[PDB]
């Protein structure tokens, strides 16, 4: 359950998983996320913008229990310490590095997490 | 056939089309266009299919179904979560 | 609550101090004449009114070194229903008057394309439930006002007996063609 | 007037009232999907449903008139019983999507059902699945989330006046839309949209950009066309998201047009953003703001008084027509055009000579409609929906000019001019059908006046109302109206502007933002053009200074509307880049030219205003005018003589009439979807 | 580097500048002749 | 009667603003109901503006070249003396 | 069935359709069962006359003709068709 | 009049179809279509004698056929042109001292379209005032009709010279269908309402043509012979015209495929 860094997850296609629902921008106490979203050439409602400021951010977790299909997470590194304050602006092509580099870790983690109910 | 052509507009949702996908890239900061154009069409025996990209229930997203007795037989219908196609066997 | 004292409802003349409006006196005259005399919640003709900056508005606390720019600002005062996209709201509108101040500057910076505003008044909203309230804290705060009335849906009559009407004779002839 | 009880307390009603009525007058919410305020009572849905005692049945609100001493109880444990029950059949089919559904955050089914429903599921079934149908670029379908309330047949078949919606099949599997794949092509058309209850029916533009949430809205006014059509505008931040329509029951009841809602887009591409100078070459470079003043002030101090000519144009406002207005009488100029032809030929002497004298409310007062070179179906979408409403109550319409389709019934008179002549000179049936008719009313377009002969037409127009009782003291009733094309018009007739006084020989223009009518031969080869605006369409091209300004939802200003209607245009956002208001510029190029303007702010301007028309004061309201007959008296002697040409309209392209709208992505879609199909060389005889 | 495509891609997202004709061109007058800049097709003037 | 066949060259616009209804603009509104196409008639091209509001002052407001403006207020004057004003008005 | 209409080569509006003679004089005396302003009540008996001149079935040509014959909307004579097994 | 002679008996049969526009029509629409053309026609005061020229591609089936059967009511005479260039056009126009010239003004001519040639022909249309009549160097010379969708000074659309009459309201009137009246004037050779009904019936004989056999009109359907054989043919017998100008055979076979026995005419050439 532990709250660390924020990343984006993909399906095991290799699609993205989040649909631009704007639910995670609305739940973030600190307003850290900043969303917008046109219709992708083929079709499918995906992000053009997705950031979140780490620096406002108190890594709270209310963004990915909102999530309705899994796409941001807080994964389990915590080293993530910058020299400069401007890498600290997650745009979205951190997120989904960071979600394409821990992806085995997290899907561990929430594999347990969902059989727990079950 | 030009993208801003009547037919190629209304074949695509009046949507300016790109057949190479790779505009994404920059414009959505992603190739998850390109990677869900390489699963291909899955062929379902019923007229109706089920649809929660995942092995369970809460693992992908919310259960939707998808008709596939369209208005033109075999027609392949998308799923508005994840990306993939369905189409009715023959 | 939102129908319920005469000096608020009291519009005061205007007095031409300025070199231009001591040019332009028998317009100030004009306005005098036609403006209506006092503001009630029942009026149909709006009106904009300025700011009054005589003792009346020693009760702000927006006149500071750094600002002196929100003192003197015409707000907007209406009531915003809830929008036509929806019948049933959870939280529904309508029931109280809006004063609004406009946009003074917004840009993106550059950096991450984020959004900012440059005048960090007028961001949100002043809800009042009476209209007298409005106008009573414009005249303490020495803001003046752009009042505009409410405009509802009239009162039909509805049946469904109207769904099923008799045509009338066959031999009703229309000599209009 | 009876008595009846909701929830113990007494109230006094009408007796034909239906109980929802009673509810809601008495401040009681009752939850609905299918009822509207408009349309025909249908009892598809059931969650009105309420519990009334010694009726065994719940009874459906909406479609059930009062009965005297009857007691309704909405807050029983009953009632919630019958809206979870309904609730949860109309949940049981309901597809999961609203994190995709735009309705999200906005939803009556969602608000209704976390307010009134049981709060949890027990359907455990396949759910039924849709195909989704093609109406066009401006609405979007999603047909797994309707709930067939039947509200968009309604609205097509009673308000927009097409037959094109219905519901086919039976049982679970029934459908509502079009059996064969039809577009939903018609104006009005995405008010559809705000109609429906779910995400169902969607703006297309407008799909999944924004959330409810993160929106601020404002109250304004539309100028894309001449009625005043009340909207609210919802923002984020610096970029304008969508367009509404407003309340108002004298002004587009509820509805807007298909430009109103969707061409406000063209604000945001094409725009010109700091003043510039072009070279002998044509080559445009960017310039301060004080090296264009001082270079058109040297113009203005060395031009000669009778080379200085005006353009005013479509989008001007009373202020900025104020500012010229008086730049250039300082300046002893008293031309404000330069155009050959195309002029309107009418006085600005009185208000009623030019205006709507029986209001947009009078098509219901009137029982004889005769139009003149008017379509009102592309002029005015809003108020063709309210004549087709009175022609369903007793409205007779008859037309001379361009046979138009519209959706109702309307007799053709002629297509030339011949035919009004000889209504005025009599001998012709239609004299008679206008004097047996209560309120006879005449409907000018105003494009018909700038005919060569536009001053013949307006006298044998005004010879024909007084002959036959069109304008009558008896009657109390002014039935003559000009449906205008342009709100820079109104307003320059407002002020008192005279439009054919024509400069034949211009060496410096002043184009005040006129884009439409405009030819490289109206400007002479060797003059000096400067432009002010806010898009590079049309006259950017013409311009050796080009002067940024200020759209409509970028100032405070004051618009006329065509009956004679003041209202506020408010600020929204600030204009883009380093463009200036109108009248700010017009009073630094004043001061810089030596002759400065006694104004500094929108209030002194204002007060000049009132010292010209002070009824351009009270706002949203109309000033009445005692000088009807006076104005539109049959003078002796006057011209009369009428081309044998046919009276014509002046719209080709609904979608594309001015800069803004042809600068629109929105609206070149929809010309590319619909211009094809819509165009026809005959009458649709069927309507 | 190429921090300009960003920012200018925000900037016309709400406000695209109107491109304005550069160096010498063909005049009617005192009109100035360009070519369109839109990529939809009016199909309505090539039609039939 | 000679005054107001020909307008002269350095007049250029006659507003009249009044009310409606008003005792106070009684004169000023029947000289314009009585004698405007008179005047209209012998000056086709001239503007004749006339603009009422609910509770605004008489005024005949002249204007000259180069913008000059000269208002005159018109009220409690009946026909002779707002025929007289005009005439002053014009004369100048 | 499906309640809309199927993409069908032998079915589209360039089928020809037109009612014989017989169903003509059909036609009137349906028409004349009913009062003057009612014809769209006609709809189902004229159905069975295309169903008994067409092998059984009714083409979208047929219903048009229809919708056309009655003064009456298309997309009526579609939920008549339709509503129908 | 001979050409309403379906109206008497049966006018809710199918009269014409333009697969080419998706269009059919019945015999009452068909009448009040055409009704309307000789009306507009007439209130511009159009006489009989006058010559109205046609320019029209063959993608306007419908315009073509209301054209053809209005100028026959009006008793205006018809005159196909067939031109390629200014020059052409302008000795069409000398020639035929033509009143009026009907066009469509995206057809292609060379390099340049139809109304673009117009223009070079006339250069008094572009600054012709808004509602004035035409001062041209041409004498008889009124009236630029068009079919397209803009608008262009100096001409109006095809829509706007129409006029559909009332019952009542109505001050016009048409003069009775002469038989003699000069109808079309192709190859320098006069057509009449008799020669053409004449030639209709002979044609009848010859390729065994009933009441019954569907007639496939396709190209161009200014030919006096298409003309004869289509609408004429079944306003004078009943039998079902169907016009699918501007499409290849391909097209025209699948079309075609419905029917029986179908008599097949190309570019007015039976085939
Ligand atoms: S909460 Fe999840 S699905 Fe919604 S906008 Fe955010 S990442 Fe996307
Ligand atoms: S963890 Fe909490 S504060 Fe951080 S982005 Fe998510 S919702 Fe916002
Ligand atoms: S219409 Fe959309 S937001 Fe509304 S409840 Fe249904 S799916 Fe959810
Ligand atoms: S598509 Fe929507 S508005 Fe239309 S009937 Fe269905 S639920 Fe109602
Ligand atoms: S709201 Fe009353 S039955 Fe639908
Ligand atoms: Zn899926």
């Amino acid at each position: 359950l532990f709250r660390g860094e924020h990343a984006l997850r993909r399906y095991p296609t290799g699609e993205e998983r989040c649909i631009a629902c704007k639910l995670c921008q609305s739940a973030c106490p600190a307003r850290a996320i900043t969303i917008e979203t046109e219709p992708r050439p083929d079709g499918s409602r995906r992000t053009v913008r997705y950031d979140i400021d780490m620096t406002k951010c108190i890594y709270c977790g209310f963004c990915q229990e909102a999530c309705p299909v899994d796409a941001i997470v807080e994964g389990p590194n915590y080293e993530q310490t910058a020299y400069l304050h401007e890498d600290l602006f997650y745009d979205k092509y951190k997120l989904l590095e960071n979600g394409d580099k821990w992806e085995p870790q997290i899907a561990r983690n929430i594999e347990y997490l969902i059989n727990q109910p079950l | 056939l030009n993208p801003y052509s009547y037919e190629a507009l209304k074949e695509n949702h009046w949507l300016v089309s790109d057949s190479s996908k790779k505009n994404s890239e920059w414009t959505h900061k992603s190739n998850a266009e390109q990677l869900i154009a390489k699963v291909p069409i899955i062929y379902v025996d019923s007229n109706i299919v089920r649809c929660i990209g995942g092995t369970e229930i809460n693992a992908g997203h919310p259960q939707v179904y998808i008709q596939l007795d369209t208005r033109k037989h075999g027609t392949p219908q998308t799923c508005k979560y994840c990306g993939l196609r369905y189409a009715k066997k023959m | 609550m939102l129908l319920p004292y005469f000096e608020i409802q009291k519009i005061p003349a205007k007095i031409a101090k300025t070199a231009n409006e001591k040019i332009l006196s028998v317009g100030v005259a004009q306005k005098n004449n036609i403006q209506p005399k006092t503001v009630t919640a029942q009026g149909q003709i709006g009106f904009v009114q300025h700011p009054q900056l005589d003792s009346s508005c020693q009760y702000t606390q927006f006149y500071t070194p750094q600002r002196r720019d929100i003192r003197g600002r015409v707000a907007r005062i209406y009531i915003q229903d809830t929008n036509h996209m929806h019948d049933t709201p959870q939280i529904p509108e309508g029931y109280k008057w809006t004063l609004e101040f406009e946009r003074q500057a917004q840009y993106k910076t550059p950096w991450m394309g984020w959004s900012f505003n440059g005048d960090t008044f007028s961001k949100r909203n002043h809800y009042f439930c009476t209209l007298e309230d409005a106008i009573s804290y414009c005249k303490q705060m020495g803001f003046g006002y752009e009042v505009s009335f409410p405009r509802s849906r009239y009162h039909t009559r509805k049946s469904y007996a109207d769904n099923m009407l008799w045509p009338g004779h066959d031999n009703a002839v229309d000599e209009d063609c | 007037q009876i008595e009846i009880f909701i929830d113990g307390k007494p109230a006094k009603v009408d007796d034909s009232y239906t109980i929802f009525q009673a509810c809601y007058e008495n401040g009681v919410i009752v939850p609905r999907f299918c009822y509207h305020e408009r349309l025909s009572v249908a009892g598809n849905c059931r969650m009105c449903l309420v519990e009334v005692e010694n009726v065994p049945k719940p009874v459906a609100a909406c479609a059930s008139q009062v009965v005297p001493g009857m007691k309704i109880k909405t807050k029983s444990e009953k009632t919630r019983i019958h809206r979870g029950n309904v609730m949860e059949f109309l949940l049981a089919n309901h597809p999961l999507d609203c994190p995709i559904c735009d309705q999200g955050g906005e939803c009556d089914l969602q608000d209704i059902s976390s307010v009134y429903g049981y709060g949890i599921s027990r359907y455990n079934e396949y759910k039924r699945a849709v195909e989704d149908k093609n109406y066009g670029p401006l609405v979007a379908t999603s047909m797994n989330r309707c709930i067939h309330c039947t509200r968009c047949v309604r609205f097509a078949t009673q308000i927009a006046g097409v037959e094109d919606l219905g519901k086919t099949g039976r049982g679970k599997a029934a459908e509502i839309g079009t059996y064969v794949e039809k577009t939903f092509n018609t104006e009005l058309s995405g008010n559809v949209v705000d109609v429906c209850p779910v995400g169902a029916l969607t703006n297309a533009p407008y799909a999944f950009t924004s959330r409810p949430w993160e929106l601020k809205s404002f109250y304004t006014s539309d100028v894309f066309d001449t009625l005043g059509s009340a909207i609210q505008v919802d923002t984020r931040g610096p970029e304008i998201m969508r367009v509404l329509p407003r309340i108002h029951e004298e002004i587009n009841e509820e509805w807007i047009s298909d430009k109103t809602r969707h061409a406000f887009d063209g604000l945001k591409r094409q725009r010109i953003n700091s003043p510039m100078k072009r070279s002998k070459d044509g080559n445009y470079e960017d310039i301060f703001w004080e090296e264009a003043i001082q270079t058109i002030s040297k113009k203005c101090l060395n031009t000669p008084s009778d080379q200085i000519g005006a353009i005013i144009g479509e989008f001007a406002d009373i202020e900025s027509i104020t500012a010229l207005k008086d730049f250039l009488n300082r300046l002893d100029v008293d031309n404000f055009e330069v155009r050959q032809h195309g002029n309107l030929k009418v006085s600005p002497d009185f208000r009623a000579n030019y205006l709507m004298n029986s209001k947009i409310t009078g098509v219901e007062d009137a029982d004889v409609l005769l139009l003149v070179g008017c379509n009102p179906r592309y002029e005015a979408p809003v108020l063709n929906a309210r004549i087709l409403k009175s022609t369903r109550k007793n409205l007779k319409v008859f037309n001379i000019g361009t046979n138009q389709d519209l959706n109702y019934k309307n007799v053709h008179l002629g297509n030339s001019t011949k035919v009004l002549k000889e209504i005025a000179d009599g001998t012709h049936p239609f004299a008679e059908r206008l004097k047996k008719a209560k309120l006879p009313m005449i409907m000018v377009g105003a494009s018909a006046l700038e005919r060569e002969d536009g001053a013949e037409l307006y006298n044998t127009l005004k010879v024909i109302s007084n002959k036959t009782g069109v304008i009558s003291e008896e009657k109390s009733w002014n039935g003559f109206n000009i449906l205008h094309k342009e709100m820079g018009r109104i307003n320059a007739l407002e002020l008192g502007i005279n439009p054919t006084s024509v400069n034949k020989n211009a060496k410096l223009v002043f184009i005040l933002g006129a884009d439409n009518n405009l030819r490289p031969e109206d400007i002479p080869a060797d003059a000096f053009v400067v432009y002010f605006g806010t898009h590079g369409d049309e006259g950017a091209y013409y311009a050796d200074i080009i002067l940024p300004t200020a759209a409509y939802t970028e100032k405070n200003a004051t618009w006329v509307n065509t009956e004679g209607r003041v209202q506020q245009g408010r600020l929204v956002v600030m204009p883009p880049g380093d463009a200036r208001e109108d009248w700010q510029i017009i009073r630094a190029l004043s001061e810089e030219a030596g002759v400065p303007l006694p104004y500094d702010s929108l209030e002194e301007l204002r007060y000049r205003v009132a010292e010209l028309a002070p009824h351009l004061l009270k706002y949203d309201y109309i000033e009445p005018t005692i000088f009807g007959k006076v104005a539109l008296s049959a003078q002796q002697g006057v011209k009369t003589t009428l081309s044998p040409t046919p009276i014509t309209d002046y719209i080709d392209n609904f979608y594309m009439t001015d800069a803004i709208s042809r600068a629109s992505v929105t609206m070149a879609k929809c010309s590319t979807a619909f211009n094809h199909e819509k165009f026809s060389n005959f009458k649709n005889l069927a309507k | 580097l190429n921090r300009m495509r960003f920012i200018t891609a925000q900037r016309d997202r709400s406000r695209a500048p109107w491109q304005s004709p550069k160096g010498e061109g063909v005049f009617q007058g005192k009109k100035l002749i360009v070519a369109s800049n839109s990529p939809f097709i009016d199909d309505m003037s090539i039609r039939d | 009667s000679s005054w107001q066949k020909l307008i002269g060259t350095n007049l250029r616009e006659l507003r009249f603003v009044f009310c409606q209804n008003s005792q106070r603009s009684l004169g000023l509104r029947n000289y314009i109901a009585k004698n405007y196409w008179n005047l209209k008639n012998q000056n086709p091209n001239f503007p004749l503006i006339v603009r009422e509001c609910e509770e605004a002052d008489p005024y005949i407001i002249a204007r000259y070249q180069y913008g000059v403006e000269k208002k005159a207020f018109a009220a409690n004057n009946n026909e002779a003396e707002i025929e007289n004003i005009i005439k002053t008005l014009v004369e100048q | 069935r499906l309640a809309a209409h199927r993409k069908n080569d032998d079915n589209s509006d360039s089928v020809p359709f037109e009612f014989t003679p017989e169903n003509y004089k059909e036609i009137e005396k349906i028409l004349a069962k009913y009062p003057l302003k009612q014809k769209r009540s006609a709809v189902m008996p004229l159905l069975y006359l295309v169903q008994e001149q067409n092998n059984n079935w009714v083409p979208l040509s047929a219903m048009k003709k229809i919708a056309k014959l009655l003064e009456m909307p298309e997309i009526d004579v579609y939920e008549v068709a339709t509503f129908y097994t | 009049s001979p050409l309403a002679a379906q109206l008497a008996i049966n006018g809710n049969r199918n009269a014409v179809r333009y697969e080419n526009q998706n269009r059919t029509w019945t015999f009452n629409e068909l009448d009040a279509h055409t009704n309307a053309f000789a009306y507009g026609l007439t209130e511009l005061g159009w006489k009989a004698g006058d010559k109205l020229l046609l320019w029209v591609e063959k993608n306007h089936t419908s315009e073509i056929t209301t054209a053809q059967v209005g100028a026959a009511k009006a008793g205006v005479t018809l005159v196909p042109i067939y031109a390629h260039s200014a020059e052409e056009l302008e000795k069409a126009l000398n020639d035929t001292k033509a009143k009026g010239l009907l066009l469509s003004p995206n057809s292609k001519a060379g390099n340049s379209k139809y109304i673009e040639v117009v223009n070079k022909v006339i250069p008094e249309l572009y600054n012709t005032g808004r509602g004035s009549t035409l001062k041209t160097k041409f004498a008889n010379l009124q009236h630029i009709i068009h079919t397209g969708f803009y608008t262009f000074p100096g001409t109006y659309k095809f829509r706007q010279i129409m006029v559909y009459a009332s019952k009542n309201f109505n001050t016009l009137t048409l003069p009775n269908v002469e038989l003699n009246a000069p109808l079309f004037i192709s190859g320098n050779q006069t057509y009449t309402l008799k020669d053409l009904i004449s030639k209709t019936e002979e044609n009848r004989k010859t390729s065994k043509l009933n009441d019954n056999t569907p007639v496939f009109v396709t190209g161009d359907s200014r030919s006096p012979l298409s003309f004869s054989l289509g609408i004429l043919n079944s306003l004078l017998h009943g039998n079902y015209s169907v016009y699918t100008g501007a499409q290849d055979l391909n097209e025209v076979g699948q079309t075609i495929r419905f029917y029986d026995n179908a008599l097949l005419l190309v570019d007015g050439d039976i085939v």
